């Protein structure tokens, strides 16, 4: 049977692709939230899978695990906001971005099993596309300078804004660990496989030091 | 107007220089009026 | 150094088409490409290839 | 051999001379796009798709390689040029042609292939922490084209040993000479910016060096004629 | 490749060869003459009509360019020699093929003519007022050709660069090999003097230089095989 070479079995799974540190003090997020971008390639292995292809479609599914940094289960209320392309993100706890409507919110237990939603095909394209031979629109004039090359920026997912609901700061320590699952796959133009390891996330920037992808052989004759 | 559009490639033993003969006449719908003789020099 | 302009110099008005054939005489084993373009009258001899 | 001639261009290929259409499919209008009514946008057919061919590069024992990228490398030369600089939208298919001349006594091969969405990924020094982005120059080359620095990695960090998932045709000087490729308008879009996206881009490059005995001549040209196959503009002038 | 044979006499030649035909004019038998009855002319088909070849030339770097006489080229070779020479009216067409022997590393073309009336001017230094003609063996050289010593004027004030106007073909090396020119009988008379009359002349003159890389055989063969068509001989013997 071939049906586990599908893309739909390729991608089927759902791994690790942020946590998020809520501590009682300390300078990481002193204002008990948090902003995470959705990125997809939060899960190491994900990028030179996904690069293999130019363009792709698919749904993503959610899930939210929350504990405290020993694994225990606590008595706590947080909120899972989905910031949508487009819409402003909170700044402070007391944001009114966290109460505005069109930004649905997930209110759920620590005591609840873990949170699950399913986030639709965000792009206003026709597919995400991981390789833009170009400079972003508008064009031209000039435009401001080389900076922008290689960002596609009709990409853009959406956002988790992660809180501990309430006036007053939590009692616990928490972390929250958010996995992502593709569903319904679809994908385009074939490409070769990095065989260089990366140096930036949004290009493809290699050192000028480039290695080989293998070469345990002395010569050609010699197995 | 004639342009080199790649360089004159050859193989070792080959001349290195070669000639263009061109050869020139007129199409079925040419047509000459008004007659008129204009030579050069007679039986000197 | 045509019969066709030496014909010509026996009238005085003419028109029509014309035709130029090339032909290469060099050795079989050699090969390239040439460019051959017609300007109209008017137009300048163009500046590159 | 014959005589091919579209618009006011010729040029002299051979009929014994095997196609390959890029992933199948053909260019074409798109009818299936979009807005239409009112109004259908500009399409060029006579006069615009026409043969034009670049200056030809000379290709030597000790080339790396080039590129070009598409539709920049036609923006800046005929009325397509007028064209995609003077309209808002585009898109289009091609008709891509390279051809080297050499002797029997010569040897090489060349990997000619196209593809979509190609990002160069210049260098610091290796490695980091920050970034230098590649210039104009490196990205859009023009009618010129641009010749690779790391043809293994393709300047952009990806094996040059599975080009060939690309639609792509070989150039081996001892079985053939030409290679035509025919690549239809890959998008995510309809259409887009002739001048700030390169759907795709062209890569020729030698996976078997240039040899020849010394007298033979050192430097083989590769000729590349390309046409417009579905040219559709959008937008007014300035 | 075929063996054509004709007679006694048999050719390597092959199939594979344009003929160009002389004024769209096939030779044939003067039963348009009508000095008939009694009698018709003697004329030999089977026998005198064979494949007469020359002694071939040596065409080099430094060649003007040959020119023969006909009949003259025959009046002193075979049974058509001897037909022509013991005659008092003669007629005929012939079959000239023009044949090189040369390598693809050689280069060069020739322009094969056949010239009615081909009138030689030699000079006596350029100029008068007092002329000298030019002698038998400039005029009517036999089988073994003159060598032109002005070809861009033909040794008669006539521009070689017309000479197209004429029953040509071109051998060029790179092209072909050989040429065929067939040759009818042209004259303001049906008959006339086989040994004091040449109705036409047979140019080949190189247009193209031969060249070489040193080391390729200096010297290229010519040769001349020819072939009468439709002879005719009247008169008696001595």
């Amino acid at each position: 049977s071939t049906a586990e070479t599908t893309l739909d079995s390729f991608f089927s799974r759902a791994g690790l692709v942020g946590e998020i540190d809520l501590p009682l003090e300390g300078t990481t997020n002193p204002n008990g939230y948090a902003n995470w971008d959705i990125d997809i390639t939060g899960y190491a292995q994900m990028r030179r899978k996904v690069e293999l292809f130019t363009y792709m479609r698919f749904d993503a599914e959610f899930t939210f695990v929350a504990c405290t940094p020993t694994g225990e289960v606590v008595p706590q209320l947080l909120q899972y906001m989905f910031v949508p392309p487009g819409a402003p993100k909170p700044d402070s706890r007391e944001s009114l971005a966290w109460q505005t409507a069109t930004n649905p919110s997930v209110f759920v237990k620590l005591s609840d099993p873990p949170a699950q939603v399913s986030v639709p095909f965000m792009s206003p394209a026709s597919a995400y596309q991981w390789f833009y031979d170009g400079y972003p629109t508008f064009g031209e004039h000039k435009q401001e300078k080389d900076l922008e090359y290689g960002a596609c920026p009709n990409n853009m997912m959406g956002t988790f804004s992660v809180r501990t609901v309430g006036t007053s700061k939590s009692k616990y320590p928490l972390v929250v660990r958010i996995y992502m699952r593709m569903k319904h796959v679809r994908a385009w133009i074939p490409r070769p496989m990095r065989n260089q390891n990366y140096l930036f996330k949004a290009n493809p920037n290699y050192a000028g030091n480039s290695i080989k992808p293998t070469g345990a052989s002395r010569t050609a004759i010699t197995t | 107007s004639i342009w080199y559009q790649t360089n004159y490639v050859v193989p070792i033993g080959a001349p290195n220089t070669a000639y263009i003969i061109a050869l020139a006449a007129a199409q079925k719908n040419f047509t000459m009026q008004l007659c008129k003789d204009a030579s050069d020099i007679l039986q000197t | 150094s045509t019969l066709l302009g030496q014909l010509c110099g026996y009238y005085t008005q003419w028109s029509g088409s014309l035709e130029v054939t090339f032909m290469f005489t060099g050795s079989f084993m050699a090969t390239g490409k040439m460019l051959i373009a017609y300007t109209p009258p008017g137009g300048p001899l163009p500046k590159d290839r | 051999v014959a005589q091919l001639t579209i618009g006011n261009s010729t040029i002299t290929t051979q009929e014994a001379a095997n196609i390959i259409v890029g992933y199948g499919e053909w260019p074409s209008y798109c009818s299936d796009s979009d807005a239409t009514a009112v109004d259908k946008p500009t399409r060029p057919d006579v006069s615009v798709n026409r043969f034009y061919t670049l200056d030809t590069k000379l290709w030597e024992k000790s080339s790396k390689g080039w590129y070009w990228k598409f539709p920049d490398v036609l923006t800046e030369t005929g009325v397509f040029g007028q064209n995609a600089q003077f309209h808002y939208l585009y898109r289009s298919g091609f008709c891509i042609h390279v051809q080297c001349n050499a002797s029997k006594f010569h040897q090489g091969a060349l990997l000619v292939a196209v593809l979509p969405e190609y990002v160069i990924g210049t260098v610091a020094g290796g490695t980091g922490t920050e970034d230098s982005h590649p210039p104009y120059k490196q990205t859009q080359p023009g009618a010129d084209g641009f010749e690779l620095q790391h043809p293994y990695v393709l300047d952009a960090g990806i094996p040059i040993s599975q080009l060939t998932v690309c639609p792509h045709q070989w150039i081996n000087l001892r079985t053939n000479n030409c290679a035509t490729i025919i690549v239809p308008y890959i998008n995510a879009l309809p259409f887009d910016s002739a001048l700030n996206h390169c759907n795709f881009g062209l890569l020729v490059v030698p996976i078997s060096p240039l040899d020849y005995d010394q007298g033979a001549t050192p430097v083989i040209p590769i000729t590349i004629t390309l046409a417009p196959m579905c040219s559709e503009f959008a937008g007014l002038r300035q």
